[PDB]
């Protein structure tokens, strides 16, 4: 819990953290893949700016 | 025949020219394809040599 009981709580305010285990996890997963994707789009881009030249 | 030899020579010897003069310019870009995909980077600097 995040807060004292009964208090007076600001919105969007953390009350009760969870176990993000499998979510920070998880969260890995789309950031190598976005690392990934980027990647891609790198070369790409990367090949694009030659053609362009 | 000698009339007709190289008059003929002469001639088939300018389509020679302008073959190779076109080949020439042929490999001429062919080098220059080379340099800026090599200067890019996109390919070696073998090729260009």
């Amino acid at each position: 819990r995040n807060f004292k009981e009964g208090s007076d709580i600001e919105a969007g305010v953390s009350l009760y953290q969870i176990d993000p285990a499998t979510y920070q996890a998880t969260y890995d997963s789309a950031k190598g893949d976005l690392a990934k994707a980027q990647a891609a789009a790198n070369i790409a881009q990367l090949t694009v700016n030659r053609y362009q030249k | 025949q000698t009339v007709r030899s190289s008059f003929n020579n002469i001639n088939a010897s300018i389509s020679s020219i302008n073959a190779y003069k076109q080949a020439v310019v042929s490999a001429q870009s062919s080098l220059d394809a080379m340099e800026a995909g090599y200067s890019v980077g996109t390919r070696t600097i073998v090729d260009v040599l």
